[PDB]
């Protein structure tokens, strides 16, 4: 890349076999077409679709499913070695295992392909074009048909075609925007200005677009190899790291499935001391394992991220991963490019000068801000210059496009004041055409103004105005009185001052001041129809009447500035990365709030002091502003010593890397690092993010296509909201995953006991999956419809290594207490069951083996009355529908309690959640079509039952109330140690 | 995990405080359970509408009752009589003396308790009832012969009338054999196959202790040698069903038979 702006146009047009004069042959540029391919980046080369749900297939939670579907299947071969009956319960497990990880693998799926075409319906398929030169002739083509060595011409508002090496330009001024940050538009010579082509000058770029003038050049790069494919192709090589869910849910699986391991273990040893033999003690360790594995915890979670990512789309975000949802509540580090995404990309006016003030503008989009005084004399004179010495003109059929959006064709300095007139005044382009144009010399380096003589309005004047437009002091050297308070005074040396005083001071804070001058030409000396002339002057080049001075630069978004201060309040800490230059950068910090206010750099306080920077010691400095080429010099330990010492940091004139290095650095540190972004300058550092966030309008294809969360509004408050509710899942996923966690133990202590103490089997697995994967659905996924328990919005960033999703405590709990309580309802409920019909609890001991027996037809009860299999069967099946209501009844009692985890729910509302209490009534609802729909005896093994039983658990599920009522209590009244470490979730 | 070993006795104690806490609501659940439980007369008794038919001898190799044997060789009905006598030796006539004699034919209601430590009157049932199918004068009950006996018995349900016109009578008949063979011939003992209606209503183990139940046999005359044949043996009376799809046992027991000679 060096060795090509560095040579010349002798060499070069050796190179590529072309002419800087007459421009390729048809012939070779038809050959290079099919060598070098066509000018366009290359897309991933590799999409196939089955590769694309086999991943949605694989999960943490999935992996869990998926060896406990296998160990189900091997289990129903260990029991077909030794023939049993009633085996077919291990197969409806294990398909019901792997059918929830495949139907939730195709929702995700679906998910993903309604994002990825929504974030392609805004995206542009025009073709974009260019202007050839080959054989001698001036033509336009596809940009993809050129090839390495055209020659190129380039216009104002024309897109760069290529990388192009300028050999000759007049003016010529490329917004390169994309591949640096540089707001500021950079200026195109055929000169050599540095060899790094992305600090010289004779070097245009692939996507950027040339804001004024006009150049012809040499094509020196083509497609992926252009500095925009470098980079977008270095983003290629960055791998993406795991969200933080997901290594959540991979430490949620690692808790269940250790315990599972503990409890087989434990069950495996006891079952071999009892007497059974190794291989069905072994097949009874595998129950417990899976019984430990939750069905359907993936599909609530699935829902619940589903449902918070429906919201953000109605509040215009949209998310590629259902994963993204969460991640913006664990940030504890935001780093965002200055410009495009922070600010508007948009030279619009922001600060004028007349009447001897300074006045400021709105520089917002919404119109938001306050406006200046728009009722002087000198305003509406300044109103006129500027209105009329404008030639820019808004394209056709805009009228209903706001106005800075709107798509215009003129200078970078002109724009502005165009887009100014329309809001200021309105219809600036039909006020311009009710004084025409006479004479108008617009770009002339010896003259250095755009001088335009127009004809007033009334013919109660002949009278012409003579309005110019240029550099200030260009303007200056050839005025002579000020308009100042509606009076022509002269220009003392106290006048000339001041206007250099607002010079000096509106082009210190970065803005393109310009200045305003104007003449009223008499009827006698100027008749009507006078000859004008610029050869010979004829008309006054000089004594003009100064009017006023504009000032232009790139302004902040709307709601950025609010935006970042409310992530602040909320313990994120923002950084700024950007390209351009220093100052600008610090100017930008300052108003949108990554600078606090009263916040100064260890070179300011340098100036505070008039101390030499090396004695101001520098922890007594919040802010810093660290360039590339001093962030090239510096090691790991340089960074993270001097990122804590400085809390307040701006990073100036980065690179792509560089940006990925500050990522990676902070990410290696212990943060959850988020970056938003536009642009191909920002494709490197957007994968390696946890949440990549792109501006969907005026972000690069490159960046929305390597992010996470795509801003179709470009509306950055978004990011305030993506936060809350983030945070606000996590926390209502650590109830939902709580509360379906409790039904293992009043599932598995059934079947535990089922062989220890060889009672008839309380529960069946057809009976154990339509809790879990029927009735225990809709009461988790409604958990997450709550609100919040805290101004969520002001709690610091969680901490990754101490609060976590499911830690200890919630497990411990959800089982051995709550999960207790519920076997405990479920073996009262069994006993009187069977008590009543003929089976008293001690003979229920040991009773399994005749129970089960197929060849016992004359089994005698309690009361000496002989039953058969099927009789018994049926009961056996009560039990099982028993068991099944215990369970659900005294859930209905844990969706309310976990419905709060500190509050008490009188305080929050019982009926306050509506999708919770829809969900307890379909809960009954589902179940009495259970037990009392006919033929649901042998379809499935539930009865109808009798209506005693459905209210023995119901003091259990009051029992649970009281207890989490009392236990919420004592943390929230007393916020003691013991609570709180031993008995909090 | 070794947190704080001191602070583990805390919640260690807190825990089994709970499970003590929650073991004594359930044993008092338990304890009131049985106290509401009348030990005569079951609460409910829902699944036991209509009573189980069960046959001896009962051999099932697989899909059921599968009595297969040679007349020839010994050991291969030696264990089918012998299974049939060690069932009779509780059906022994001074084995069965807790119980009296009952002359009564159309019932034996009883609504007080008349026995020893609160215990009700039962009704007899000897070996001698079955006059062929018994130890005398042939402990091969029949299998000898090629006629062998098969002795029908029902299941027992408190307070059940299974109808008072007569009888309950064992039919025992060729399943699917409309052929030229012959119906199969059956000599039942007691004769005409009557369950007598003095062994009903079955009052609870704790009311009759030394209850039995009554028994039928069917000497099967007709049965041919070398075939494999298949008999259902139905009960018919008013409150008797045999028509359960989901309990083949339902006031009919049925059963593969092959007489080898
Ligand atoms: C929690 C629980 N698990 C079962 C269960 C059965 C019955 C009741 N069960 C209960 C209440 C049988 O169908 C099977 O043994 C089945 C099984 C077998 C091997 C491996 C995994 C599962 N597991
Ligand atoms: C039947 O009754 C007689 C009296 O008629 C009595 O000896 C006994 O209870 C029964 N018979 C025998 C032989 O035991
Ligand atoms: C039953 O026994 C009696 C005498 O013991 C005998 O006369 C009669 O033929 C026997 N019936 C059958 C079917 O063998
Ligand atoms: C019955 O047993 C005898 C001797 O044990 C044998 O010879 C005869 O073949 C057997 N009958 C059949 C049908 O095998
Ligand atoms: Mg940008
Ligand atoms: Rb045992
Ligand atoms: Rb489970
Ligand atoms: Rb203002
Ligand atoms: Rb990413």
């Amino acid at each position: 890349e060096i060795n090509d702006h560095q040579l010349s146009v002798a060499e070069l047009e050796q190179k590529y076999q072309t002419s800087a004069t007459k421009g390729l042959s048809a012939s070779l540029a038809a050959e290079l077409l099919l060598r070098d391919g066509p000018n366009a980046l290359r897309p991933p080369r590799g999409t196939p679709e089955y590769v694309k749900f086999a991943r949605q297939l694989a999960g943490g939670l999935q992996c869990l499913m998926w060896v406990a579907a296998a160990i189900c299947l091997i289990a129903f071969a260990i029991q077909a070695s030794e023939g049993d009956l009633t085996t077919d319960d291990n197969l409806y497990l294990a398909l019901a295992l792997i059918a929830v990880v495949v139907v939730t693998g195709c929702f995700g799926y679906y998910q993903e392909f309604k994002s990825t075409n929504i974030i392609a319906s805004f995206k542009n398929l025009v073709p974009q074009q260019a202007t050839v030169i080959r054989d001698g002739d001036k033509f336009q083509i596809n940009a993809d048909q050129l090839v390495v060595g055209d020659l190129v011409e380039m216009k104002g508002g024309d897109r760069v075609p290529a990388d192009i090496r300028i050999l000759q330009a007049q003016g010529c001024k490329v917004d390169n925007s994309s591949l640096t940050g540089e707001s500021e538009p950079q200026t195109r010579s055929p000169e050599c200005t540095h060899e790094s082509p992305l600090e010289t000058r004779n070097i245009a770029f692939f996507s950027t677009m040339c804001l004024e003038g006009t150049a012809q050049g040499l094509v020196v790069n083509t497609g992926d190899r252009t500095i925009i494919g470098r980079i977008a192709s270095l983003a290629s090589g960055v791998e993406n790291e795991k969200t933080p869910i997901a290594i959540e849910i991979e430490h949620f699986v690692d808790i269940i499935a250790g315990l599972a391991i503990l409890f087989g273990a434990t069950f495996f040893i006891v079952a071999m001391c009892i007497g059974y033999t190794f291989l069905r003690a072994m097949v009874f360790f595998m129950a417990i394992v899976v019984a430990n594995v939750p069905e359907g915890l993936l599909a609530t979670v699935t829902v619940c991220l589903s449902l918070t990512a429906k919201r953000l789309a109605s509040k215009n975000c949209v998310v590629k991963n259902l994963e993204a949802v969460e991640t913006l509540g664990s940030t504890s580090v935001i780093c965002s490019d200055k410009t495009g995404t922070l600010t508007q990309n948009r030279m619009t006016v922001s600060h004028l000068w007349f009447d001897n003030h300074i006045h400021s503008a709105d520089t917002t989009e919404d119109q938001s801000g306050q406006t200046f005084d728009q009722s002087s004399e000198t305003w509406r004179a300044l109103c006129r210059v500027l209105t009329l010495c404008n030639r820019a003109a808004f394209k056709s059929g805009q009228d209903a496009v706001p106005v800075p959006k709107r798509i215009v064709i003129g200078d970078a300095s002109e724009t502005a004041l165009l887009k100014f007139s329309e809001l200021t005044l309105g219809n600036a382009m039909g006020y311009r055409e009710r004084f025409p144009k006479v004479c108008e010399i617009p770009f002339n380096s010896t003259n250095k103004f755009q001088l335009s003589i127009h004809t007033l309005e009334d013919p109660r004047d002949p009278r012409h105005v003579l309005v110019m437009k240029g550099a200030p002091e260009r303007v200056l050297e050839r005025c002579s009185s000020i308009l100042i308070k509606g009076q022509e005074l002269p220009l003392d040396e106290q006048w000339r001052e001041a206007f250099q005083t607002a010079y000096l001071s509106l082009g210190g804070l970065g803005e393109r001041v310009l200045g305003f001058c104007q003449l009223y030409l008499s009827e006698k000396d100027y008749p009507p129809g006078y000859a004008f002339d610029v050869e010979a002057m004829n008309f006054p080049t000089s004594g003009l009447c100064f009017a006023g001075l504009v000032s232009m630069i790139d302004p902040p978004r709307a709601t950025v500035p609010d935006a970042v201060l409310k992530c602040r309040t909320a313990g994120i800490r923002v950084i700024m990365v950007t390209g351009d230059h220093p100052i600008t950068a610090k100017a930008i910090a300052a108003s949108v709030g990554i600078i606090s206010e009263g916040s100064e750099t260890v070179e300011d306080i340098a100036a505070r002091l008039r101390v030499p920077v090396d004695q101001v010691n520098r922890k007594d400095a919040r802010a810093c502003v660290i360039n590339g080429m001093q962030l090239k010099d510096m090691d790991p330990s340089e960074l993270v010593e001097a990122l804590r010492t400085h809390p307040e940091m701006v990073f100036a004139r980065t690179s792509p890397q560089q940006k990925l290095v500050i990522v990676e650095s902070c990410q290696r540190l212990g943060a959850i690092v988020a970056v938003t972004g536009d642009g191909v300058n920002d494709s490197p550092a957007l994968k390696k993010a946890d949440i990549g966030v792109a501006m969907g309008i005026a972000g690069s294809d490159a960046a929305k296509n390597a992010a996470d969360m795509i801003l179709l509004d470009d509306n950055f408050a978004s990011i305030v909201t993506g936060v809350e509710q983030g945070r606000l899942i996590f926390d209502n996923l650590k109830k939902s995953i709580a509360y379906t966690l409790t039904s293992n133990i009043p599932e598995l202590t059934p079947y535990l006991i089922y062989i220890t103490v060889s009672v008839p089997l309380p529960l069946g697995c057809i009976t154990i999956l339509f809790i879990d994967l029927c009735t225990d659905i809709f009461p988790s996924v409604s958990l997450a419809y709550e609100k919040a328990e805290s101004d969520i919005m002001h709690l610091r960033p969680r901490n990754p290594k101490r609060d976590r999703l499911v830690n200890e405590p919630l497990a411990a709990y959800s089982y051995f207490q709550i999960g207790a309580i519920q076997s405990f309802a479920g073996f009262t409920d069994y006993f009187t069951a069977m008590a009543q019909e003929g089976w008293f609890p001690l003979l229920c001991v040991g009773l399994r083996p005749q129970w089960e027996n197929h060849h016992l037809q004359d089994l005698q009860d309690s009361y000496g009355q002989e039953w058969t299999f099927g009789q018994r069967l049926y009961q056996q099946y009560t039990c099982y529908t028993v068991f099944f209501i215990s369970i659900v009844m005294c859930q209905i009692a844990d969706v309310l309690i976990r419905k709060t985890r500190r509050l008490s729910a009188f305080q929050q509302g019982f009926f306050r959640n509506r999708i919770l209490v829809i969900a307890i009534v379909f809960q009954v609802c589902i179940g009495c079509f259970l037990c009392y729909c006919p033929g649901m005896p042998n379809i499935f093994n539930f009865m109808p039952i009798r209506f005693q039983w459905w209210l023995v658990p119901m003091p259990f599920s009051l029992l649970i109330f009281v207890y989490d009522e009392i236990r919420k209590l004592g943390v929230r009244c007393c916020p003691g140690s013991w609570w709180d470490q031993e008995l909090y979730y | 995990l070794g947190r704080t070993l001191s602070r583990w006795v805390w919640i260690s104690l807190y825990y089994v405080a709970f499970y003590v806490v929650m073991s004594g609501i359930f044993a008092l659940c338990i304890y009131v359970l049985m106290r509401t439980i009348d030990p005569y007369t079951p609460d409910y008794q829902d699944q036991l509408k209509s009573p189980g038919v069960t046959l001896r001898p009962d051999v099932y190799g697989e899909k059921g009752l599968d009595i297969s044997y040679n007349v020839s060789d010994s050991t291969t009905w030696a264990g089918l009589a012998h299974t049939l006598h060690r069932f009779l030796a509780g059906y022994s006539p001074a084995a069965q003396e807790g119980s009296i004699n009952c002359t009564s034919e159309k019932y034996f209601f009883q609504e007080s308790f008349l026995a020893p430590n609160h215990t009700k009157f039962s009704c007899k049932f000897t070996a001698d009832m079955l006059q062929n199918c018994s130890g005398r004068p042939d402990p091969t009950f029949g299998f000898a012969e090629g006629k062998p006996c098969f002795i029908i018995k029902m299941n027992r349900i408190v307070k059940f009338l299974p109808g008072n016109s007569t009888a309950p009578r064992v039919d025992c008949a060729f399943l699917d054999q409309p052929r030229d063979g012959p119906p199969l011939q059956v000599e039942y003992f007691p004769a005409n196959g009557t369950y007598s209606l003095h062994y009903f209503p079955y009052y609870g183990k704790k009311a009759q202790p030394h209850y039995s139940n009554p028994l039928v046999a069917a000497k099967l005359l007709n049965v041919p040698r070398n075939r494999d044949v298949v008999i259902v043996c139905k009960i018919l009376a008013e409150h008797v069903s045999f028509d359960n799809p989901h309990d083949p046992y339902e006031g009919k027991v049925e059963f593969k038979l092959k007489i080898q000679k």
